[PDB]
């Protein structure tokens, strides 16, 4: 169906095909059995123009799959920095909780992404989150030896 | 493929799944 060809389409980076679906009426929102929509996909994979089709024909930037996870969290746990600039603007929710209780920030932190952990502390990132495990991001930041971004984040805390 | 648990146990389990169809 028009969905899957778009989820396809969405993680694989065809612009071209993104375009052609959503004018045959493919659900920009179309969402597979793990709640993963084009948005998520696209996030995930560091597709910068398909995120920023989908976010113009309607994406649901605050989208979450099974797992709380929304396509904030993914860009920031990937490292796409440009793609979480261009969420946040479109008003992705930067303390968005997944089922871990861990917010963009906890993930960016956890996964070593220096730029965008100071990008959504910009935006309004809570530094103080508790995950369901009881660490803050800068918690993260120390156990994963990200020893910038620790720095970063109990600066902000003062 | 391996089960991560604790913190990021929600990411690493979307994170695969997105593995999957890629």
């Amino acid at each position: 169906d028009l969905g899957k060809k778009l989820l396809e389409a969405a993680v694989d980076g065809q612009d071209d095909e993104v375009r052609i679906l959503m004018a045959n009426g493919a659900d920009v929102n179309a969402a597979d059995w793990w709640g993963l929509t084009p948005l998520h996909l696209a996030a995930w994979h560091g597709h910068l123009e398909i995120v920023e089709v989908l976010l113009k024909t309607g994406a649901d930037v605050n989208a979450s799959d099974n797992n709380g996870i929304t396509p904030l969290h993914l860009a920031a746990a990937r490292g796409h920095l440009e793609i979480v600039e261009v969420l946040l603007k479109a008003g992705a929710d930067v303390n968005a909780r997944d089922t871990s209780g861990d917010t963009p920030l906890h993930l960016a932190a956890m996964q070593g992404h220096l730029e965008i952990v100071e990008v959504l502390l910009k935006h309004g990132a809570d530094v103080n989150a508790q995950d369901k495990f009881g660490k803050t991001p800068f918690d993260l930041a120390i156990d994963n030896g990200n020893e910038d971004i620790a720095e970063v984040l109990q600066k902000a805390a003062k | 493929k391996s089960v991560h648990l604790g913190p990021g146990q929600a990411f690493y389990a979307t994170d695969g799944i997105i593995g999957e169809i890629r």
